[PDB]
């Protein structure tokens, strides 16, 4: 019945959860949270990966 | 004995680690502090900064 | 090569910055970490070779 | 200086060594060049410590 309401509540959520779970993706580092890179590197390798 | 640069030996150690969840057991040497609870304040627990 | 020498060791408090004075030529080509990083971080176990 | 040895090419933007500590040390920019040559003819010293 009212489903043309809960489309955009859907597409709303979808949107906010699916931008959470590409924080957890390494994008071509050797770690995902922040304070790792800036814990094992030296600042010359930090700067760029 | 009176050999070349190039062809004197190398004694030579690859010494890897590994770094995720388990609990770790050779660490470097540091301190420790009390634990506050109701205080937002920064935190090194176990490599997790 | 033929042979290695792997000892897993155990938890202690080895400090790294020891070995900065060995023999000459001590190269330190850490490919993933840092060398002079290595006094913070706690590892899980070392697998050490020979 | 007249800093001697392999020190002399631990010399660098970091690279923290035994005798690179305590000697000269550069912020991290090294904004320049750093040039070195073996003076063992030239200032050859036994008790000029």
């Amino acid at each position: 019945a009212l489903g043309k309401l809960q489309d955009v509540v859907n597409h709303n959520a979808q949107a906010l959860n699916t931008l959470v779970k590409q924080l957890s993706s390494k994008f071509g580092a050797i770690s995902s949270v922040l304070n790792d890179i800036f814990s094992r590197l030296d600042p010359p390798e930090a700067e760029v990966q | 004995p009176t050999y070349g640069v190039g062809h004197q030996p190398y004694r030579v150690v690859v010494l890897s680690f590994e770094l995720l969840h388990a609990p770790a057991t050779v660490c470097g040497p540091k301190k420790s502090t009390n634990l506050v609870k109701n205080k937002c304040v920064n935190f090194n627990f176990n490599g997790l900064k | 090569v033929y042979a290695w020498n792997r000892k897993r060791i155990s938890n202690c408090v080895a400090d790294y910055s020891v070995l900065y004075n060995l023999a000459p030529f001590f190269t330190f080509k850490c490919y993933g970490v840092s060398p002079t990083k290595l006094n913070d971080l706690c590892f899980t176990n070392v697998y050490a070779d020979s | 200086f007249v800093i001697r040895g392999d020190e002399v090419r631990q010399i660098a933007p970091g690279q923290t060594g035994n005798i690179a500590d305590y000697n000269y040390k550069l912020p991290d920019d090294f904004t320049g060049c750093v040039i070195a040559w073996n003076s063992n003819k030239l200032d050859s010293k036994v008790s000029g410590n």
